[PDB]
């Protein structure tokens, strides 16, 4: 009988009948149904007649066992008195020669806080005096406590009986076992006789004592229990810069990460923490102790850096493990990062060297060509290493490959004004063989900007110039571009001036030059060539023209603050983006009312009528989200009676089958046919089922690619900003107004809100609140707002719409 | 025809029409019974209550049960509230068909397929009466609305009618003592198989399966096993009263007609339903619903909706309209046609309804309008949107369709539609389905008039003659004209104030009351729109929003004066009552009260004494009277209540004389109130008060910072010592300082161990004596001379005020 909860008719008739293994069953059929919660009161009788004196264990046991978790509830066979039917002949269940039935007996009768059983179970301690094994003292000293919790905390229950009433504590502390239930409460001086028990212990009966008593002068005495408190201990005498060192915390804490990556991934961060304490700049954290690994001698055999080159990864081990690593190369080792992360870019970035790191998916490695350059944009000291490296990846020979690494190397070069020349003659070499856009508007770029240093232009440029691959792109690059730096400083069969006259007509003109261009026609519609074209004043030179921009990097570049940089290693860093870091008639008359800050839905119950409607009974109900704190209780709604019953409020609960309204109150009264009805309060909404949740900036960008939230209405009294109507509103329909998503200057500052809940109907809810409060000549609609709203599939989507308008409710009875 | 309800089951041989509630029952060959809410979608039971084929099925609503008979051969009595079952008994030896209950006795009726219907008396041990006569099945037994007579439908090709209460049928010749019936040749021929005859029926289509009434009607009509449908006259038995109705393929299992349309429904065991003409007896169209055969059918005893029950399940189907148009003058509600014919006024929170006569409509409502005056009723008629039909006028108290043919009132004439507008007796009519304008030349205006005509817009309903092409369009009075055209968005609602010349429209909150033309005079205040409310033509606004008639205001007070136990509309506030009709079209009065409306008028009035009377428990709440009276920051209402120790805590504030709050705020057992009223204190000018708050929150320390402030020294002293044992450096430290000598810190500061700044403070008030004690306890050396001097005269005058501040003067207002 797993959870059946009519079937007590049956275990009456199971529990006699003559045969000692149907009552067995029944009163274990009784237990099993009570725990899970359900009906047991019926059979008493039935159920305490067979057992009651006998020192047959296993009935006994079965009684002894219902006396624990219902005794006080059931009472048709038992009723109340002092010497109940749980225990009168469970005093010679306590004193049978048997040890098990005694000291059953003992155990649940002093277990109980029962009053009605208070004096029982004070000699019941008897049971169990004499100790036949470690289970009969450790249930005495148990049991004496249990009787001085339950109401005996003078002299009832502290002295002995004949050996125990407060004292088996005392006596366990030299007896051969120990168990000390003396943690609160209890005899001085058996708190003192545990601590000699700590040297002549009993290792279970340690940990007992020890929960009571901690701290040792020692280093142990011996036994896991001592053990354990020991590393809590040794954490205080030494707390300085983390453990460090993990102690004998080590042992557990490998099972607190058993799915499994993890663990290796920890433990490679607590020993590359450990090796050293560097600088500790940007991604150079490694804390612990300064030397106890020490870093780098010469003489050191066979040295500390075959460790460090594990955290030098490409993945070399799995991908969790991998992000740790990284991160971890650059913590111990760099200058910041920058020394590390050149090195690690290095092995990662894509060469002619090793074809277990180049690969043919343009973007990956020009992502990787950005990371390693970003390493000089950061630091001085990576531009000399970054270029002679940058040349082996173009030396691939792939049209993409090349590609790749021209448009990295061309930006590093708007920062790297004349330190790149070198770069130049080797960056043209693969820009014949071609199919694709990106080496021609790299190749295009260096060799422009770069005139000076060659002459060799009209011929590498002329073979792709009439050569075909894809062209939108080049355009646009080929146009600021080709003409710079130095008036007349090459000459091939086409000078620099050539070379101003074909940028001129690769931008949008016209011009034999090169062998014409491949296209003229420009890339994204805004870009055009005019601007250009306008340009080049002083003919490719440095002055204020082409050469000026190219030998010039637009705003601050500097570090890996992402400005000409990209903030690590490629590979490490799409994990770090990943992360978002989400944190019968019946009247009725109602108000809300608030007192000491009680929520309570006031309501008066009114009967207008001279009939009958006794039976009255008022509930309030759970329908949803919705809950009862307390119905109104009253048995009010009498043939003319006005009453004022309170029924008190949550919003807060979980989905009941029953409809899903606005607040369901029920009142019952003399009918037959509508006992029950159902009438209304004042509004409660949909909406307070919604659950509030919050996004971060990432939270909102993945939610709003995630699912569309094109649908946009505009709502009135959105004139004011976020934090005014427009929040308290949202919170109602539980939202919450969260990060920006605005690009405010003087033509640009709508207010931007970001907002996010979860709400408990299958979907999130998200929205932006855009208020178009006026900072230009011509608003959108002046002063109002758009809110763009979705949710996951944009049923709550509305409710963020409309529930930012207005909302108010008052009444003043 | 629009799908209520429709839940698949599979073969239903038996559907049965509560006549109390609007369920179905279905008995299903699949042995189990199921009772719907079909308007709920709420399952109230389901049974099992035989293997095979359950055939009949009834409701026994007498008190609150369901009878089924099935193939078991029994007619069972279920209860739908406890799930038990009443009462068992043997209906018959053969398959239970069809089942109903007498309303005489708790007697059960069971028609059976073993050619008798049987009545059975339980409450005592008698069969009262066995009702026979057929050769062959009674299929159907069907009770009409008088309990005195059943019809039964027999496939011995007749249908016979019975009394329940008589021995089989009961009828005596007053022309001779002999029986009625004949088993001999006389005027008709049969045998002897009956006791006597009241009447034998025809139902010769080979046999008829089912017969059925119409609700107000003795006709009947059957279907049989052929493919027609015959109807029959059963209180005169007539033979020249009965049509046949051809159209179903295939045998014909029932026949019942529709209540609330003037057609017959028919079904069929072929795959279609019929749907009949009732004025010319044949099928009018033929729908297949394609869920094959249909054994059962059901027409509403509650002239509710209309179920016919088929082989996948059952359907119950709508022909009635939702939100009617209506308006209520004094003690009238006058509405356009909804099931259950002519109903409304009375009743108060009941789903009863009774009968007055206001039938605003009695003939199809093409138009129903009230006089702007109120005092006549447009009732357009013999429908068509052509340019011709007839209107007829009712006088509005008491409606007739004419009132006399010989007097003014009650006439009719043509007009396509024909609607009051303002000027408070005339009429805008289209007879050319243009605007024409309508005099009759004094009084309420009846005839037909031609001159006037527009070319916009199209006519239909209205108050004010609305007409619609793209908007709602309000009409001149004798103006060719569009008055004004209004567009907003709707819940499927026109609000009149119940003048029709006003009108109320509903927006996206609440509700706005607006005059003639489109003028807004004012909304109504609540959060969401509510279905209806009405306006007592202004100032008084009673409205429905939910299951409760509340007051939006009457002289700026609020309230909510009662709930109903159903959902409604409000039909209009004419008079002190407010009336009230739902969809379904059932009545709520509610006279408008002087409870919520007294207590406010009266506060208003700043009036305390007539309000403490008026605090009655109909409208007491929770604060509206006993914390909303603690809302005003020079105190009036808050000096009324204030039993609640929070109201107290804050009507001190307010006053600004914080002797209350102290008060208060211990009856809130809190500290922080005593630190905030005390910090209110030294505001209103008085520090005895705020030492006593701040003592009691143990601010001693900024008690010592203020007491020299404050210019008492006894004080000061007092804070010193009992912020000593704080350790509060800046709270003992302060009043050694404040005194002209310092020794206070000198203590305190040996007490805390330091002895170095209780040398500092000691020595340089020239109480070297003292720091040379301190010194000499601790580490000497006192020679040193710090950024602060060490020996310089610290003396102070302290206080010049003999009356100090904690005797700040006062007079309060």
């Amino acid at each position: 009988m797993d959870s059946e909860p009519p079937s007590e008719i049956s275990l009456k008739n199971d529990l006699e009948k003559g045969d000692v293994k149907s009552k067995t069953e029944a009163l274990k059929k009784v237990i099993i149904m009570i725990l899970n919660g359900e009906k047991l009161p019926g059979l008493l009788m039935t159920i305490i007649r067979f057992v009651l004196p006998l020192q047959d264990h296993t009935i006994k046991k079965l009684l002894l066992v219902f006396w624990e978790i219902v005794p006080k509830t059931t009472p048709d066979g038992r009723l109340l008195h002092e010497m109940i039917l749980v225990c009168d002949a469970y005093r010679k269940d306590l004193q049978h020669p048997n040890e098990f039935i005694r000291g059953s007996t003992l155990r649940f009768l002093c277990k109980l806080k029962e009053a009605e059983l208070l004096e029982p179970l004070m000699p019941a301690i008897r049971a169990c005096l004499e100790h036949r094994h470690s289970y009969v003292r450790r249930n005495a000293v148990l049991a004496i406590y249990t009787i001085y919790r339950n109401f005996e905390h003078l002299i009832p229950d502290a002295p002995e009986l004949i050996h125990d009433f407060l004292v088996n504590e005392k006596d366990a502390s030299c007896k051969r076992n120990a168990f000390m239930m003396l943690i609160h409460a209890d005899q001085d001086r058996a708190l003192d006789y545990l601590s000699t028990c700590i040297d002549q212990v009993q290792t279970f009966g340690d940990i007992l004592q020890l929960v009571i008593v901690e701290l040792i002068y020692k280093v142990c005495h011996a036994n896991p229990s001592e053990r354990a408190r020991f590393i809590r201990c040794i954490y205080n005498l030494l707390q300085s810069s983390s453990p460090a060192v993990k102690y004998e915390a080590a042992g557990t804490l490998v099972t607190l990460s058993s799915a499994p990556t993890a663990i290796k991934a920890a433990a490679q961060c607590y020993i590359d923490l450990i090796i050293k304490e560097s600088d500790n700049n940007v991604k150079l954290i490694v804390l612990d102790r300064l030397v106890e690994l020490k870093e780098h001698p010469a003489h050191e055999r066979v040295l500390q850096d075959l460790v460090m080159d594990i955290l030098r990864v490409l993945s070399t081990p799995d991908l969790e493990v991998r992000k740790k690593t990284l991160q971890l190369a650059l913590d111990l080792v760099s200058s910041r990062n920058v020394e590390e992360l050149v090195i690690v870019l290095k092995k990662e970035v894509i060469k002619t060297n090793n074809v277990s790191e180049h690969e043919d998916t343009d973007k990956y490695r020009q992502l990787l060509v950005r990371t390693l350059h970003s390493c000089s944009v950061r630091f001085p000291d990576m531009a000399a290493n970054v270029i002679p490296v940058l040349m082996e990846f173009l030396s691939d020979s792939n049209e993409a490959a090349a590609a790749d690494v021209l448009e990295f190397v061309r930006e590093a070069i708007q920062r790297f004004d004349n330190l790149r020349m070198l770069i130049v003659e080797k960056m043209l070499e693969v820009f014949h063989a071609i199919k694709s856009v990106k080496i021609y508007r790299g190749a295009l770029w260096i060799l422009g900007e770069y005139c000076s240093t060659k002459e060799d232009i009209q011929s590498v440029m002329t073979e792709v110039r009439r050569s075909l691959g894809e062209i939108p792109i080049v355009e646009s690059e080929i146009k600021k571009e080709a003409g710079e730096l130095k008036p007349e400083e090459e000459i091939t069969v086409g000078p620099v001036q050539k070379l101003v006259t074909e940028m001129g007509t690769y931008a949008t003109q016209s011009a034999l030059s090169s062998s014409r261009p491949t296209k003229k026609e420009e890339d994204r519609p805004p870009l055009r060539g005019f601007l250009l074209d306008g340009d080049f004043f002083v003919a490719a030179s440095l002055a204020t023209t082409l050469t000026k921009i190219a030998l010039r990097y637009v705003a601050l570049v500097q570090e890996k603050k992402k400005q000409n940089s990209f903030v690590a290693e490629a590979m490490l860093l799409m994990a770090t983006i990943l992360h978002l870091g989400k944190s019968d008639p019946v009247y009725a008359e109602a108000y809300v009312h608030v007192n000491q800050y009680d929520i309570v839905l006031d309501v008066l119950v009114v009967n207008q009528t001279s009939d009958t409607l006794q039976n009255c009974t008022l509930e309030l109900a759970t329908l949803g989200d919705l809950k009862l704190v307390e119905k109104p209780s009253p048995l009010t709604l009498a043939p003319h009676d006005f009453a004022n019953i309170k029924a008190n409020v949550k919003v807060a609960s979980t989905e009941n089958g029953i409809i899903f309204g606005n607040i369901v109150y029920d009142v019952s009264g003399a009918a037959s046919d509508r006992n029950c009805v159902v009438l209304s309060d004042i509004h409660i909404d949909i909406m307070d089922y919604i659950q509030p949740a919050t996004c971060t900036d990432a939270e909102f960008r993945q939610m709003w690619a995630e699912f569309e939230w094109e649908n946009k209405v505009t709502v009135n009294t959105n004139m004011t900003d976020l934090n005014d109507y427009l929040q308290h509103i949202l919170k109602s329909t539980n939202m919450k107004c969260l990060t920006p998503e605005k690009a405010l200057s003087g033509y640009c500052g709508f207010m931007a809100a970001n907002l996010y809940a979860r709400s408990i109907f299958g979907e999130d809810a998200l929205a932006n609140v855009s208020i178009e409060k006026p900072v230009h000549q011509g608003p959108d609609a002046a002063v109002t707002g758009h809110i763009r709203i979705r949710a996951k599939s944009q049923g709550m989507a509305l409710s963020l719409g409309d529930k930012i308008n207005l909302s108010q409710k008052k009444t003043s009875l | 025809m629009l799908t209520k309800f429709e839940t698949k089951s599979a073969r239903v041989k038996g559907l049965s029409f509560h006549p109390k509630r609007p369920w179905i029952l279905t008995s299903l060959h699949n042995g189990v019974i199921q009772l719907w809410d079909y308007r709920m979608c709420t399952l109230i039971d389901k049974f099992d209550e035989h293997d095979g084929p359950v055939r009949g099925i009834d409701f026994h609503k007498q008190q609150p049960l369901f009878v089924s008979g099935g193939d078991d051969y029994k007619i069972k009595v279920w209860n739908y509230k406890l799930r038990r079952c009443l009462f068992t008994l043997l209906g018959h030896l053969d398959y239970i068909r069809t089942t109903f209950f007498h309303h005489e006795y708790p007697w059960i009726l069971s028609a059976s397929d073993d050619q008798t219907i049987r009545v059975w008396n339980w409450q005592s041990r008698t069969c009262v009466c066995v009702l026979t006569g057929h050769n062959h099945y009674v299929m159907c037994a069907q009770f009409h609305p008088s309990e005195d007579l059943v019809v039964s439908a027999s496939l011995d090709q007749t249908v016979r009618v019975w009394d329940i209460s008589g021995l089989r049928k009961k009828n005596l010749s007053p022309g001779a003592v002999e029986s009625d019936v004949r088993g001999i040749t006389g005027v008709d021929l049969f045998g002897t198989t009956d006791a006597v005859v009241k009447h034998v029926l025809e139902g010769h289509d080979r046999g008829v399966n089912w017969a059925a009434f119409h609700p107000t009607m003795p006709l009947i009509v059957s279907g049989a096993d052929d493919r027609q449908v015959k109807i029959w006259r059963m209180n005169e038995s007539k033979a020249w009263e009965v049509d046949t109705c051809r159209g179903h393929y295939n045998n014909v299992s029932c026949a019942v007609f529709h209540p609330r349309q003037e057609l017959i429904l028919s079904n069929s065991e072929d795959k279609s339903i019929r749907v009949w003409d009732m004025s010319k007896r044949t099928g009018v169209q033929t729908f297949r619903r394609d869920h094959d055969r249909f054994w059962v059918l059901a027409a509403h005893p509650n002239l509710n909706l209309f179920a016919a029950g088929h082989d996948g399940g059952m359907i119950v189907f709508k022909l009635e309209r939702e939100r009617p148009a209506y308006a209520v003058h004094g003690n009238m509600l006058h509405y356009v046609k909804d099931r259950f014919l002519r109903q409304l006024d009375f009743n108060s929170s009941k789903d009863v309804a009774v009968m007055q006569l206001r039938s605003g409509s009695k003939f199809p409502v093409f138009n129903m309008s009230y006089n702007p005056a109120e005092n006549a009723v447009l009732l357009c008629t013999r429908a068509s949107n052509l340019e011709n039909s007839t209107y007829d006028l009712y006088t509005i108290p008491k409606d007739a369709d004419s009132q006399n043919p010989d007097a003014p009132e009650g006439k009719r004439s043509s007009g396509l539609t024909a609607v009051w507008v303002a000027r408070n007796r005339f009429a805008v009519l289209d007879r050319m389905h243009s605007l024409l304008i309508k005099n009759l030349k004094n009084e309420i205006t009846k005839k037909i008039q031609v001159p006037n005509c527009d070319e916009i817009f199209y006519a239909g309903t209205g108050n004010l003659l609305l007409r619609d092409a793209d908007s709602i369009t309000l009409f001149d009075v004798q103006q060719k004209r569009t008055l004004a055209s209004v567009k907003i968005s709707k819940v499927k609602y026109v609000i009149w104030s119940a003048d029709m010349s006003h009108v109320a429209l509903l927006a996206k909150h609440a509700i706005v009351i607006c005059n003639r033309k489109l003028d807004a005079l004012c909304n109504i205040h609540e959060n969401i729109r509510v279905k209806s409310g009405a306006w007592d033509e202004s100032g008084v606004f009673i409205y429905t929003t939910s299951n409760h008639i509340k007051y939006a205001v009457t002289t700026g007070d609020h309230g909510i004066i009662r709930t109903l136990d159903l959902p409604i509309y409000v039909t209009r506030v004419k008079g002190n009552n407010v009336y009230c009709l739902d969809r379904e079209c059932r009545p709520r009065v509610l006279t408008i009260d002087p409870t919520e409306f007294k207590f406010k008028l009266a506060l208003i009035n700043r009036k305390y004494d007539e309000v403490l009377h008026m605090v009655r428990n109909a409208k007491l709440v929770g604060q509206s009277i006993i914390a909303y009276l603690q809302k005003k920051g020079y105190p009036e209402v808050a000096l009324h209540f204030v039993k609640d120790e929070k109201t107290r805590f804050s009507l001190a504030l307010e006053c600004g004389n914080i002797e209350i709050a102290l008060e208060a705020a211990k009856a809130l057992d809190d500290k922080n109130c005593w630190e905030k009223l005390g910090e209110v204190a030294l505001l209103q000018g008085n520090h005895q008060i705020v030492e006593m708050c701040y003592q009691r929150t143990k601010n001693f320390d900024k008690l010592s910072f203020l007491y020299l402030i404050t210019g008492n020294l006894e004080k000061l002293r007092k804070m010193m010592k009992i912020a000593e044992i704080r350790k509060d450096m800046s709270g003992h430290y302060q009043n050694a300082l404040y005194l002209g000598d310092v020794s206070e810190r000198v203590r305190i500061l040996k007490n805390c161990g330091q002895k170095s700044l209780a040398y500092l403070s000691a020595a340089t008030h020239g109480l070297d004596e003292e720091a040379e004690s301190l010194k000499e306890t601790f580490d000497p050396e006192k020679e040193t001379i710090p950024d602060i001097d060490p020996n310089a005269k610290l003396l102070q005058p302290p206080a010049p005020i003999m009356p100090l501040d904690t005797n700040w003067p006062l007079l309060t207002v």
